[PDB]
């Protein structure tokens, strides 16, 4: 859905480049359409690690035949909004809990 | 090829801290997701990660005389389509 975290059609490396902007802290995230599985989404998250430094991890959001959405089959959600809320409450396997949506440059006012 | 870790166990234990250990699967693991919480407790579990190169983890700040459920999941790359997958869990219980 056209929610604040939804970036629509966006490639993996472009999502990485945007998330890796200086100023973004760990847990900054976006949701985009998957370019490798049709009908799936990807949750892209800014992360940090002792060895690799600043980095980005991607999690595929797959669709259930009758149910809803999941990254791991043990945690299933009726909507993408419920998935995002869950992973904002607890990381529950993700590299980091979701904090706020990846910022983008807006027109000057 | 195995992605589930095996033979999870506590290998050192004080009243408030545990060292857990397992056998890595044959797939290269990116990181492990570890949870622990009072068995049947009505608070949320604690969660953390360790690097995929490891096969042990230190849990601290436990309450003495509480049964804890401890679970380990491997998060790993399969191929470019399935780039980030969670393994089946392995779990143990331990009373401090």
């Amino acid at each position: 859905q056209a929610e604040e975290w939804y970036f629509g059609k966006m490639g993996r490396k472009d999502a990485e480049r945007l998330l890796l902007n200086p100023g973004n802290q760990r847990g900054i995230f976006l949701v985009r359409e998957s370019e490798t599985t049709k009908g799936a989404y990807s949750l892209s998250i800014r992360d940090w690690d002792e060895v690799r430094g600043d980095n980005v991890k991607h999690y595929k959001i797959r669709k259930l035949d009758n149910g809803g959405y999941y990254i791991t089959t043990r945690a299933q959600f009726d909507t993408l909004q419920k998935l995002v809320k869950h992973y904002t409450e607890h990381a529950d396997g993700l590299c980091h809990k979701l904090t706020t949506v990846c910022p983008t440059v807006k027109p000057q006012t | 090829v195995s992605s589930v870790p095996t033979k999870l166990e506590v290998v050192a234990a004080t009243p408030t801290s545990l060292l857990i250990s397992w056998d890595a699967p044959a797939v290269t693991v990116d990181y492990y997701f570890i949870t622990y919480g009072e068995t049947g407790g009505n608070s949320p579990v604690q969660e953390f990660t360790v690097p995929g190169s490891k096969s042990t983890a230190t849990i601290s700040g436990l309450k003495p005389g509480v049964d804890y459920t401890i679970t380990v999941y491997a998060w790993y790359y399969y191929d470019d389509e399935y780039y980030m997958n969670e393994s089946s869990p392995i779990s143990i219980n331990y009373r401090t």
